[PDB]
């Protein structure tokens, strides 16, 4: 859903905050307050794995909830799209809105193992 | 022009308290008021909806 | 308990006791029974054997509400004090969650609180184990049956032990309970008793009543004439029309045999007379009288009588405008259930199926467009929105969920007979 | 001057009734009403009845407008006589209430001068047994949409207050609101048996007369504060008083439509507080033509100015996406049968005289405002679920239409072919395309 | 009265947001609905009041940065604890956990545990709170919006602070499920090929003149002291046909035409010249590319190899040939249009052998490309993604458009458009 993908996002960037900090809500309240509850600022990255099997409807309001945090200028975001395939089945399925959303830095950079041999 | 005749129904259910069926002493004091046989005939028939 | 001392007040301000005031206070429901004579002592003599022997038996009781079975067996134990026992109400529909009746009993039996689990664990072992006086009254068994029968089992399943000291009282809704929700295996532990209770008859109806109507019926008040305060300057006395009370005694036999029922419709239609006499007089709040037979026919009608009828033709034009739509569909087609799109369709053709008549361009005018021909041609009428949602919160439609705002159906929800009655006026 | 300014203050306040509890106008097409509530209500306090009653009525029609009413009447003289109990149906559930009741109980307690600490079933029976037990202190209880309480499955809380009019000492009244007419019938039997099975209806605006005789008396100020008021006080009535005046003429209207006040009530509000002096407010009321801008806006997007608003393709993809929809039985079309049709609409255009045909890639992003516009509907999809956890089971729900492509989501009308042609003007090319 | 503020196009709607709302709880009302579609700049017109406002205070809240009501509920408590703090700072505070809440009684039962100890105040002081998109929460449903609505009645009516309440959602369908309750509505129109322009180079003109981009291109070609008058002309005649050669393509948005101006606007940079700054008109001619195509398309021969290729081939074969007439027609002796129908397991086999160049009959390899494509989402199952292996009723679909299967046809040198037959 929208929920869980944002719910137990959340608790897995939270651990990895403590273990290196030495309650709290799982959700985006924690991404304004980084800077008061862990001192120094925040540049997260997404491996999203596996991202033609998603329903992209989910993943299409997924994008537009990270984009209400592009207003609080001590967190960095980076998303990674490790597609298996066909870039072009892709800019098919998402609203259009987002991929204008998408389109500023885009890079296509290939990684196959078999690339010329 | 119904409301009044259920309590000279009420003055005879005062009287001796009887649901009789068929009637011969209780339409002897409707004609003497002003209404016919017939509004009579349909306030049995109604008032069996009121099971009294 | 505790807090009944923080409830009390003192500033009490002389309220003025009318004449009917005392009335509703012995016609309270609170304060030997004529109707339920020979079976109270059913249950008595079926209880004062196991009481004075030590055993464990079960008394099933059914009957529709309003027959007395809340207030008997409250009789039953209550004359018992004076002759062992801890007395439980364990009412089913008082349970928020059904396993919640487990913690009564074991904090009934020492005055501990711990799980449901926990709690029968432990009823189970004092129900074989304790060498050796329990009453349990299971009310409204309608609610502890419900999920998958494994509280009711345990109800009787205790009742089997020779060494339990307990003796169980259901009261249900109906006899058919242990035949068309439970099992079998509690039907043969439920046993074969099966006290039943009728309605109450008509003769009864009027004997119940003046057992309220004791010491105050045709009795005398002592009246001041300018607060209209009575005291059991005049000395009025106040009389009941027995006859009136027949009348009400003769419906509510035939209809629900429910003590409730008579005895508020007899609360109700007192009150009628209350504020004719205050009418009249107006003696606030700070020769003969009576209650006559016009009161009684009134307040039981008032039972009856709707209004639907008159909440439509006191409705806007475009509600009655809308429905008139609605059986005109109904009766081209025969469905019953018409799609929403299509009403719409109607409502612009049962404009001008309809002459030039200016009263209709009048209303066409305004129909889609509240004056101001600057701002025109909507393509559905106006607050059409507001109408469909006014009727389908007064109950009167019913309309199912679709985002398509054309397709989703509409099923009427009050006989549509009355519906074209209605309209004619 | 702020003396006009300060009728402003006078009038706005009286259109929203928030004046002390003296001066609270109560319209005249239902006086009768509030009486027979306040001869229910002053002797539940007072003569300590313990009787209970159903308010029934629709939307928006003073219901919890007229009970605060008689408990502010009541609290200038009878301040710590009794205590009142507010729960709504909607804000609570059927289990939570149960700690709704027992918290706004304890309150009560140090405004007349341990009970909500225990489990949920515990503190149940504790406001049993302080409930079911110089004067005492009378409760009132106020129940906005009782008909949510009354479900099919467990109908435990009614139960238990129904039975307190029964036995408790403590003098309880109940009050139940809501717009279910039927109510009774949406009981079952062992409740109905313990109701005293008085409802009240609320009366309606009966005739054209009365909210007429209403708006008179919700518009007139009686006290003196104003120099303007007695020059305000007569520029109502001869508005009022004459037929052919476009206030009473829209009141007609509003009569007609809506047939209920708190809907005109709301137009004047803006309509008053826009006048900067004092003969601009007096000019407003007898023009009335801010209350055609008023239901210019309010009308201005719901469907037709939805459709004004958009520029020449997406009409013309719309276009052909109704004349697709006609073909079929159901009326469901695809995205393909609405650009392949869309194709040979634009080539008949060149064809019978220079239009931009556009090609696949881009359709999408105009075809993704359609659909939220609303313009348009997916083929089988429940909108809105009614509660909580019938949402939440459509959540968890993996769906089929996001995995068959974008451009085969069978997408149905909202919007038929023949209406369009009544909104669109014959001046634009594609009139000919409104009709087949 | 109140000091408004003056803006654009909102010349109607800043009076009656003016009329709806005034510093004194009374005059007041309780509810109120800002509706319109996105494109309307509504929370810019919001916000816009409240800077020209200092004497009233509102608290913001968002939404469509959470999730949920039960976060929402904490999300209102945290705030209005959080902002009386900054607005009386000598009023003592027994601080409430805005983490215990999270059911709807919970609120009321703790705004009474809020408010109480600010009764001293000094006069009925109202809070104006704000919610943006209440339409977009991605847990909606018919009964949330009406629980919002009553708040305000279970609040004590007499406390010294009143909380009332602001809503922004837009899907007008949304709101026609309400208009019995009656409460004020200020409708925001959309807007037309005018003013969408007119909003547009008054919002722009302030990047476009500033972006080094320009100034780049300033210093690199030979520098004419241009005015920044003349940077305003051709950021102008930038913006007045940029939206005239795409105004069909885009309706009356404006966050759609916010990013396609900073696509175009570097490629509509390196075409100026040095002279094109006093032709405006040639400039146009000359960097005439962009204007005629989109640019937001970031077609591929598939990856998949040669059996996989012809596995797909077969797969797309069930979206027109039922089984009464596939298996004469492919003898070993349209709804090209319309959704594909359902497989199932071994039809495939049946057209893969017939199709293929006896000459193959080892089908592991064959078997290795199913899941192959599962994985690809190109042949997906019916049902749920779990037990879809053991032959137990599972029914397949393809999932790729008709184009990408006719050039992957030529790509094996495949034939399909004969047994495609209308
Ligand atoms: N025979 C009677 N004599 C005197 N009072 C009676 C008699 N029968 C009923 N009542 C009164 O009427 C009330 C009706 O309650 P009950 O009939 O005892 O309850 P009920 O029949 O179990 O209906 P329930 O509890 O909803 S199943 C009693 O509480 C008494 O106040
Ligand atoms: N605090 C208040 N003071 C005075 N009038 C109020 C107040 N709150 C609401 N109203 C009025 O209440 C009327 C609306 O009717 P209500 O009874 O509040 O709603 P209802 O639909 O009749 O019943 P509800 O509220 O839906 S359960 C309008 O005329 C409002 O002006
Ligand atoms: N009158 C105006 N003057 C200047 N800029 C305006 C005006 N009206 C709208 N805008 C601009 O329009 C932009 C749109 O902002 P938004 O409020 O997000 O649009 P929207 O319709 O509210 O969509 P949302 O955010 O989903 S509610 C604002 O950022 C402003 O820059």
């Amino acid at each position: 859903n929208v929920r869980m993908m944002l719910r137990r996002s959340m608790y897995k960037l939270y651990s990895a905050a403590d273990a290196e900090e030495h309650d709290v809500s799982y959700d985006l309240s924690l991404v304004e307050n980084f800077k008061r509850l862990f001192g120094k600022d925040l540049a997260m990255v997404f491996n999203f794995k596996d991202v033609d099997s998603i329903n992209f409807n989910t993943l299409d309001n997924f994008i537009i909830l990270l984009k209400s945090a592009f207003k609080y200028d001590h967190v960095k975001i980076s998303l990674i799209f490790n597609i298996n395939t066909n870039l072009s089945n892709i800019e098919k399925n998402l609203r259009q809105s987002t991929i204008r959303l998408l389109k500023r830095n885009y890079h296509k950079l290939d990684v196959s193992s078999n690339k010329g041999f | 022009p119904t409301t009044k005749i259920f309590t000279i129904i009420k003055k005879m259910l005062q009287e001796t308290g009887k649901n009789t069926l068929s009637y011969e002493n209780i339409v002897k004091t409707v004609r003497l008021r002003g209404f016919t046989m017939l509004q009579l005939s349909n306030c049995i028939q109604e008032y069996s909806y009121l099971n009294v | 308990s505790r807090f009944e001392n923080k409830l009390k007040t003192t500033q009490k301000h002389q309220i003025v006791e009318t004449i009917f005031s005392k009335v509703k206070k012995q016609l309270n429901s609170s304060y030997y029974l004529p109707a339920r004579e020979n079976e109270f002592a059913s249950i008595y003599l079926s209880a004062y054997s196991a009481i004075e022997s030590d055993s464990a038996t079960t008394i099933y009781v059914a009957g529709t509400p309003g027959v007395g079975k809340t207030l008997t067996v409250r009789e039953v134990v209550k004359e018992l004090l004076s002759s062992d026992f801890l007395y439980v109400e364990i009412n089913g529909l008082k349970m928020v969650k059904p396993t919640d009746c487990y913690e009564t009993l074991w904090n009934k039996v020492s005055g501990e609180r711990l799980t449901w689990a926990a709690s029968m664990e432990s009823l189970e072992f004092y129900f074989k184990r304790v060498p050796k006086t329990i009453v349990v009254l299971l009310d409204e068994l309608d609610a502890m049956v419900t999920k998958s029968q494994d509280i009711m089992y345990n109800f009787f399943n205790w009742t089997t032990y020779e060494n339990a000291k307990l003796i169980v009282i259901a009261v249900a809704n109906t006899m058919d309970l242990p035949e068309r929700q439970l099992g079998n295996k509690i039907t043969s532990r439920i046993g074969f008793t099966r006290i039943m209770f009728t309605g109450y008859t008509h003769e009864e109806l009027k004997n119940i009543i003046d057992l309220r109507l004791k010491g105050l019926n045709d009795s005398f008040f002592y009246v001041d004439t300018k607060t209209g305060n009575a005291i059991l300057v005049r000395k009025v006395r106040l009389r009941m029309s027995a006859d009136a009370i027949e009348i009400a005694s003769r419906k509510v036999a035939s209809v629900s045999g429910d003590a409730r029922r008579a005895l508020k419709v007899c609360k109700r239609a007192a009150e009628i007379a209350e504020k004719h006499y205050m009418a009249k007089h107006g003696y606030g709040y700070d020769g003969v009288q009576t209650v006559h037979i016009t009161h009684v026919m009134k307040a039981l009608n008032e039972t009856l009588n709707s209004h639907v009828i008159t909440f439509m033709t006191r409705l806007s034009f475009t509600a009655k405008l809308f429905i008139y739509a609605l059986l005109n569909l109904m009766k081209k087609n025969g469905s019953q259930e018409q799609e929403l799109g299509d009403i719409v369709d109607e409502i612009k053709l049962l404009i001008e199926v309809n002459g030039s008549n200016k009263f209709v361009m009048e209303i066409a005018k305004t129909l889609f467009q509240q004056g101001s021909d600057n701002i025109s041609e909507q393509l559905r009428i106006i607050s059409w929105d507001f109408v469909l949602n006014q009727l389908l919160d007064a109950g009167i439609l019913f309309k199912q969920t679709m985002k398509n705002d054309r397709i989703c159906c509409v099923k009427l929800n009050i006989s549509v007979e009355e519906a074209k009655r209605a309209m004619n006026e | 001057d702020p003396g006009f300014g300060s009728l402003q203050r006078r009038l706005l306040q009286q259109l929203y009734g928030t004046l002390p509890t003296d001066e609270k106008i109560i319209f005249t097409y239902l006086q009768d009403c509030q009486q027979e509530i306040d001869r229910i209500i002053k002797q539940s306090i007072i003569q300590k009845e313990s009787h209970s009653v159903i308010l029934v009525g629709p939307r928006q029609s003073y219901k919890t407008y007229l009970l605060d009413y008689e408990l502010s009447l009541l609290q200038q003289s009878y301040k710590e006589q009794f205590i009142t109990i507010r729960l709504n149906g909607f804000i609570h559930s059927e289990q939570t209430a149960i700690n709704g009741i027992a918290t706004q109980l304890e309150q009560q307690l140090q405004k007349i001068h341990t009970i909500s600490s225990g489990s949920l079933t515990e503190v149940f029976e504790k406001i049993l047994l302080l409930l079911d037990s110089i004067t005492k202190i009378t409760v009132v209880f106020i129940f906005d949409e009782i008909d949510t309480f009354a479900g099919p499955v467990r109908q435990t809380l009614l139960y238990n207050l129904f039975d307190m009019v029964e036995h408790s000492r403590v003098p309880v009244c109940i009050f139940g609101c809501t717009t279910k007419l039927n109510i009774l019938e949406y009981l079952e039997k062992r409740v109905k048996s313990r109701f005293s099975q008085r409802v009240i209806y609320m009366p309606q605006i009966q005739n054209l007369d009365d909210m007429v005789d209403a708006v008179r008396n919700l518009l007139t100020v009686r006290s003196e504060i104003s120099p303007w008021v007695s020059q305000w006080n007569e520029t109502l009535e001869k508005e009022l008083s004459d037929p052919r005046s476009n206030l009473n003429r829209h009141i007609r209207m509003n009569f007609e439509t809506f047939r209920s006040l708190p809907t005109l009530k709301n137009s004047i509000i803006p309509l008053v507080a826009t006048s900067k002096n004092f003969g601009s407010l007096c000019t407003a009321i007898k023009s009335c033509s801010f209350l055609d801008i008023y239901n210019k806006n309010q009308l201005s997007n719901n469907l037709t100015g939805r459709l004004q608003s958009l520029s020449d393709l997406e009409l013309a993809i719309l276009i052909s996406a109704a004349r697709v929809a006609l073909r079929a039985k159901d009326g469901s079309f695809n995205f393909n049968l609405a650009y392949a049709e869309y194709e040979k609409m634009i080539k008949a255009i060149n064809s019978r005289i220079t239009i931009k045909l556009w090609l696949k890639k881009d359709v999408k992003n105009v075809w993704e405002n359609l659909v939220q516009l609303d313009f348009f509907t997916e083929k089988s999809a429940v909108g809105l679920r009614d509660n909580a956890t019938a949402a939440f089971y459509a959540s968890n729900y993996q769906f089929q239409g996001t995995m068959i492509p974008f451009d085969l989501r069978s997408y149905q009308m909202q919007i038929i072919l023949q209406e369009l042609r009544r909104i669109i003007p014959k001046s634009n090319m594609y009139y000919s395309w409104t009709q087949l | 009265n109140v000091t408004t503020p003056e803006v654009a196009f909102r010349e109607y709607q800043t009076n009656c947001l003016a009329s709806y709302i005034s510093a004194d709880p009374d005059i007041t009302p309780s509810n109120l609905i800002l509706q319109g579609y996105s494109g309307t700049g509504k929370t810019y017109t919001l916000k816009k009041y409240f800077n020209a406002n200092p004497n009233l205070h509102a608290v913001w809240l968002e939404p469509v940065e959470l999730v949920s009501w039960k976060p929402l509920l904490q999300a209102i408590a945290r705030t209005v604890q959080y902002k009386l703090k900054t607005l009386y700072p000598n009023i003592p505070t027994t601080d409430y956990d805005p983490l215990q809440v999270e059911e709807p009684f919970l609120l009321v039962k703790t705004l009474h545990n809020i408010f109480v100890q600010y009764e001293s105040l000094q006069e009925k002081t109202c809070l104006f709170l704000i919610l943006d998109g209440f339409d977009s929460l991605q847990d909606l449903d018919a009964a949330l919006f009406n629980k919002y609505i009553k708040l305000n009645e279970l609040l004590p009516k007499d406390s010294k602070i009143n909380i009332k309440f602001i809503y922004t959602m837009l899907e007008t369908s949304f709101l026609q499920r309400y208009s019995t309750h009656c409460i004020p509505t200020v409708m925001f129109p959309r807007y037309n090929v005018d003013e969408v322009s007119t909003i547009l180079v008054m919002s722009r003109c302030g990047e476009l003149m500033e972006d080094s981009c320009l100034r780049k291109r300033i210093i690199e070609e030979q520098i004419t002291d241009c005015t920044d008058d003349q940077f305003q002309n051709v950021a102008a005649n930038f913006i007045h046909l940029i939206v005239q050669a795409f105004h069909s393509y885009t309706g009356n948005d404006i966050f759609a035409l916010n990013d396609l101006i900073d696509f175009k606007w570097p490629k509509y940079v390196s075409r100026i010249t040095k002279e094109n700054i006093f032709e405006p008109l040639a400039l146009y001619k000359s960097a005439i590319k962009l204007f005629l195509s989109t640019d937001d398309n970031l077609s591929q021969t598939y990856d998949l190899s040669i059996i996989s290729k012809y596995l797909l081939i077969a797969s797309y074969i069930c979206s027109y040939l039922e089984p009464r007439y596939d298996a004469s027609i492919f003898s070993r002796k349209n709804p090209r249009y319309l959704q594909p129908s359902l497989f199932a397991i071994e039809r495939l086999l049946a057209i893969f052998q017939a199709i293929f160049p006896s000459l193959m009959k080892a089908n592991i390899e064959v078997f290795q490309n199913l899941s192959e494509l599962h994985t690809l989402k190109l042949i997906a199952t019916t049902m749920n993604k779990n037990i879809d292996y053991l032959s137990p009723k599972v029914r397949w679909k393809v999932n790729v458009p008709w184009e990408i299967i006719k050039e992957i046809s030529e790509s094996v040198h495949f034939n399909i458009s004969d047994y495609f037959s209308d």
